[PDB]
């Protein structure tokens, strides 16, 4: 069934699984014609699929090209985003492959169980908690290759870096889930958080700063600081 | 016209003859039922005054055999049997006849209701879905599960329909799972129509059985299948207009001929707001939409 706070620990159990987001499968610009109607201009978009025990992230790269010529986007993409999580399960070994989904909007239930029909033994479950994933894109190197992929694409990064070197998944995801929550409510709020100090350095190969313990420790409760005030300023409270 | 004899009604109950009842007081003497109109299916059921729990009948057609009603004291039920001895049953029914024991089948000349009802309904079908093979005639109940009910107990008495499953792979073709999954015609015409049911008369057939089953019995597991056999046609975006049209009126009968008080029960508020507004074919049915939106249009 669903997944809420009750069972916010099974995601860290030994089941192999996913989730997976469709949020910035389809992503478009707004704009005015000649003429003074209204057009759209799709820009690349990715399904964000993430492993929260491990952090493995799937970044499939969805190119403009693949809605060219098509009706009823907004609804293509979500069979679209079924078809890439099939083929996804279908290249692994089934020892590999998953025993849970957990989608973020219920409306990739229906696509993603029509496609995994082959599955049933693969459980296809919707969520409540309100998960940040859409924010993926305000990870500066997540957006980069998706914006500058000429063809569709697999960019597959575990976004917990080396974090599980230190703490347990359960603080991982917490740690994620509060940056990325950060970053959906003020981005340059949360980016200039991370940045603000230049001897921390996001090295090359990771996609977050090399912060110690002590610093995360800060980061964090800059962030959780972020999200409250935002909330009064959004309220006034 | 054709007669069902009761041996007697030794319990009180209400006994109906297709879209018709009365009712029978205990130890009344009733001796059947007569002037039933040859040339269609007929459904004769019991609800007994002391248990509303069950409701039960048996659909048969007189021109396969000579059938009577014996009360049975020990299972606690009108039992139909057939009578071997034509010239027994000839007696038997002229005796009871003379003496003006039998109602009389009271049906209106104008009216065309029942022939609308079980235009595609033949007996030959019913006895598949209802397995009793040494039986001419067939019993149904209100607690008669369906064979897809049992696959999520006793398979004896299973309503035998044919499996619908929106989300199955023998409704969705590898490689078209978005086009086969909103656009059903594949499933409609290529699987069940040329394939299972081979035209489209046994599909009707099948959905006015079900939908009387779901009237005459309150059976759930009928009333699923009629709403599936709905939703199926109204869902698919290429059907034939000779099916289209005739649905309408197959609805429009159903749909006028169901008891006011039922609707709340019988009707699935999605499944008909989704084909009368939503699916493909909403606007396709006029007939069934108008008598929708005049009688109950609290649903919708
Ligand atoms: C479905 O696979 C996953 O969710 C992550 C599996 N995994 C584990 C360890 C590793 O180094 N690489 C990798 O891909
Ligand atoms: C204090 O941080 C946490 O408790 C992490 C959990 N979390 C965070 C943000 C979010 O949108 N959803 C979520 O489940
Ligand atoms: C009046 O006698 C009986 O009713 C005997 C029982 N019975 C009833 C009807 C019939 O066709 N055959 C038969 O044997």
């Amino acid at each position: 069934g669903a997944m809420n706070s009750s069972n916010y620990a099974e995601l860290f159990n030994n089941d192999i699984k996913l989730f997976v987001d469709d949020t910035n499968v389809y992503r478009v610009t707004v704009h005015k014609t000649f003429e003074g109607n209204v057009a759209t201009k799709a820009i690349n978009g990715c399904i964000f699929t993430l492993n929260p025990k491990t952090g493995h992230l799937f970044l499939k790269i969805i190119h403009t090209s693949v809605w060219a010529g098509q009706k009823r986007l907004s609804q293509l993409a979500k069979w679209k985003t079924a078809e890439e999580v099939s083929a996804l399960v279908r290249s692994l070994p089934k020892e590999e492959q998953p025993k849970q989904i957990i989608v973020t909007r219920k409306a990739m239930l229906d696509p993603l169980e029509v496609h995994m029909l082959d599955f049933p033994n693969i459980a296809i479950r919707p969520t409540e908690l309100r998960l940040p994933f859409s924010a993926a894109m305000s990870i500066d190197k997540l957006s980069d290759v998706v914006m500058k992929a000429t063809e569709p694409q697999m960019v597959l990064f575990n976004i917990y870096d080396d974090w599980l070197d230190r703490i347990s998944s359960y603080t991982a995801f917490s740690r994620l889930t509060l940056l990325l929550r950060a970053l959906k409510t003020n981005e340059e709020s949360a980016k200039m958080i991370l940045l603000s100090d230049p001897t921390i350095t996001i090295k090359s190969y990771h996609l977050w700063p090399s912060f110690t313990d002590e610093q995360w420790i800060t980061i964090e409760s800059q962030m959780r600081d972020l999200i409250l005030t935002e909330y009064g300023r959004k309220y006034n409270v | 016209m054709n007669t069902v004899p009761f041996t007697s009604a030794p319990i009180e109950v209400t006994i109906g003859i297709d879209q018709y009842s009365f009712n029978v007081k205990e130890n009344q003497p009733f001796h059947g039922i007569k002037d039933i109109p040859i040339g269609h299916v007929h459904v004769i059921h019991f609800q007994h005054a002391d248990n509303s729990s069950m409701r039960y009948g048996y659909w048969f057609d007189c021109r396969m055999g000579n059938f009577y009603i014996q009360y049975d004291p020990k299972d606690g039920l009108y039992k139909m049997m057939e009578e071997r001895d034509g010239a027994k049953f000839e007696n038997i029914v002229h005796n009871f006849k003379e003496r003006q024991m039998m109602v009389s089948y009271p049906k209106i000349d104008e009216d065309d209701t029942w022939y609308n009802l079980t235009e595609f309904v033949q007996m030959d079908k019913i006895r598949k879905i209802v397995r009793k093979d040494e039986n001419q005639f067939s019993y149904v109940d209100s607690s008669m599960t369906t064979v897809q009910e049992n696959e999520l107990s006793d398979p004896a008495h299973s309503l035998n329909y044919t499996v619908i499953n929106f989300k199955s792979r023998e409704a969705i073709r590898p490689g078209h799972e978005m086009e086969d999954f909103l656009d059903k015609s594949y499933y409609l015409n290529t699987v069940m129509l040329q394939g299972i049911f081979k035209n489209s008369s046994n599909y009707f057939g099948e959905l006015q059985f079900a939908f009387l089953n779901a009237m005459f019995f309150g059976n759930y597991g009928s009333s699923l299948q009629w709403h599936a056999m709905i939703e199926l046609i109204c869902s698919s975006a290429t059907v034939p207009k000779h099916m289209l049209d005739k649905l309408d009126e197959i609805l429009y009968y159903q749909i006028k001929t169901l008891p006011e008080q039922y609707s709340d029960i019988l009707l699935n508020e999605r499944v008909w707001n989704i084909c009368l507004y939503s699916s493909f074919q909403k606007n396709s049915l006029h007939n069934t939409e108008k008598i929708m939106e005049n009688k109950y249009p609290e649903l919708l």
